[PDB]
């Protein structure tokens, strides 16, 4: 299975990660069954 | 194939259902039939493979939209969400004692 | 579809209402080798393949594991230990046109 | 001297499958084809199927499309392959074949005892 | 063409490990 958890939040801050705590609800599970060792973003 | 051909020579459609079971999560499944709901009586329940015995009552705990059942300080099941009506039921043990 | 090029269809990630066809009782030849049809609607499989082909009334018994045939030699052959179901509707009415 | 015999019958569900076994140990030399009739309490023997010495097949109007009369490739054992039997097909089936005369290997006839078939 | 940059994830990336409800408790 391939599991994806996620979360959204509003920020007003630049160029750095904010210091905070927030959990990540599960979002999806997809039952593919493929070996994965690499990935890449798209933008 | 003639329109009025004999049975020993008539056309015949055919479909073969070929089964595949690889090393992966299963995808094609048979339907699962559900019984009815009973409350306020010591009954034998099974919610999505979660099996047990006890008394099912209504509650006021509020799960989160993705949660399925509750648990206790001793890590024992005490609440459950019904798959269909989407309500919260408490589980209480079936009465027992000494004489 | 044509007998020369039988048509294969892939079924995955759903539920098989096999009872909707086990309750037909108006069919020509339905035999599942590998699993009793009683539990056919009560199983989980990775993938299903529907292979559609057309045969003759005499060729209906040809397509099986171990039974040969002209189309069986040419169009397709079953494996030595096939695990699947064969269904055949031997209807001249709609499978063949007038003339 | 019984030259036609029927066996292998029984009871089947509706929507189920069955197979019939009729023995004609002298059918090849007759060259006068084999039949299947069926009799019901209060009913006259009406033909179920008819397979001639060439292999062309006719069937009872209630059974055609599903009943398939067929001969074994070797050791002729003319079976009747059917599926999804209906409760009406229950009857005393039989086979009928004509057997040699002084010069005719045909219409001079002999009937078979029959297979009792029950579709429930 | 620039060199890679790094930074510090203070307390981030905690996800509900499973679909169970607990109330006012400390799990491990
Ligand atoms: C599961 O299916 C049942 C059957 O329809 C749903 O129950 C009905 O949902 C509708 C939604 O508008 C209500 O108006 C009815 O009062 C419900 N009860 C009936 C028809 O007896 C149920 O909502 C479904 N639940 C999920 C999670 O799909
Ligand atoms: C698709 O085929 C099914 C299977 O035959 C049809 O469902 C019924 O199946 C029974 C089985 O003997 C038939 O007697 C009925 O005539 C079929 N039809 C109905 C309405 O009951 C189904 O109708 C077919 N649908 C299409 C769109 O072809
Ligand atoms: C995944 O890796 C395992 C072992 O690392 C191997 O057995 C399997 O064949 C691989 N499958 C794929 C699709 O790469």
């Amino acid at each position: 299975y391939f599991k994806i958890y996620s979360k959204h939040t509003p920020i007003n801050l630049v160029r750095d990660l904010p210091q905070g705590f927030s959990a990540l609800e599960p979002l999806v599970d997809l039952p593919i069954g493929i070996n994965i060792t690499r990935f890449q973003t798209l933008l | 194939f003639q329109p009025t051909n004999g049975v020993g020579y008539q056309p015949y459609r055919v479909v073969v259902l070929s089964f595949e079971l690889l090393h992966a999560p299963a995808t094609v499944c048979g339907p699962k039939k559900s019984t009815n709901l009973v409350k306020n009586k010591c009954v034998n329940f099974n919610f999505n493979g979660l099996t047990g015995t006890g008394v099912l009552t209504e509650s006021n705990k509020k799960f989160l939209p993705f949660q399925q059942f509750g648990r206790d300080i001793a890590d024992t099941t005490d609440a459950v969400r019904d798959p269909q009506t989407l309500e919260i039921l408490d589980i209480t043990p079936c009465s027992f004692g000494g004489v | 579809a044509s007998v020369y090029a039988w048509n294969r269809k892939r079924i995955s990630n759903c539920v098989a209402d096999y009872s909707v066809l086990y309750n037909s009782a108006s069919f020509s030849t339905f035999k599942c080798y590998g699993v009793s049809p009683t539990k056919l609607n009560d199983l989980c499989f990775t993938n299903v393949y529907a292979d559609s082909f057309v045969i003759r009334g005499d060729e209906v018994r040809q397509i099986a594991p171990g039974q040969t045939g002209k189309i069986a030699d040419y169009n397709y052959k079953l494996p030595d230990d096939f695990t699947g179901c064969v269904i055949a509707w031997n209807s001249n009415n709609l499978d063949s046109k007038v003339g | 001297q019984v030259k036609l015999e029927e066996s292998g019958g029984g009871s089947v569900q509706a929507g189920g499958s069955l197979r019939l076994i009729c023995t004609a140990p002298g059918l090849t030399h007759n060259n006068c084809g084999l039949d299947w009739y069926r009799r019901a309490p209060g009913k006259e023997r009406e033909f179920v199927s008819s397979i001639s010495a060439d292999g062309t097949t006719s069937y009872a109007d209630s059974v055609k499309g599903r009943f398939t009369i067929s001969k074994d490739k070797v050791e002729d054992t003319v079976y009747l392959q059917m599926n999804s039997l209906k409760p009406e097909d229950t009857a005393i089936y039989s086979c009928k074949t004509a057997f040699p005369y002084f010069g005719n290997s045909c219409v001079l006839d002999y009937w078979g005892q029959g297979t009792s078939v029950t579709v429930s | 063409q620039l060199p890679p940059a790094y930074t510090n994830s203070f307390t981030r990336g905690v996800y509900y490990p499973d679909k169970v409800f607990r109330s006012s408790v400390l799990h491990s």
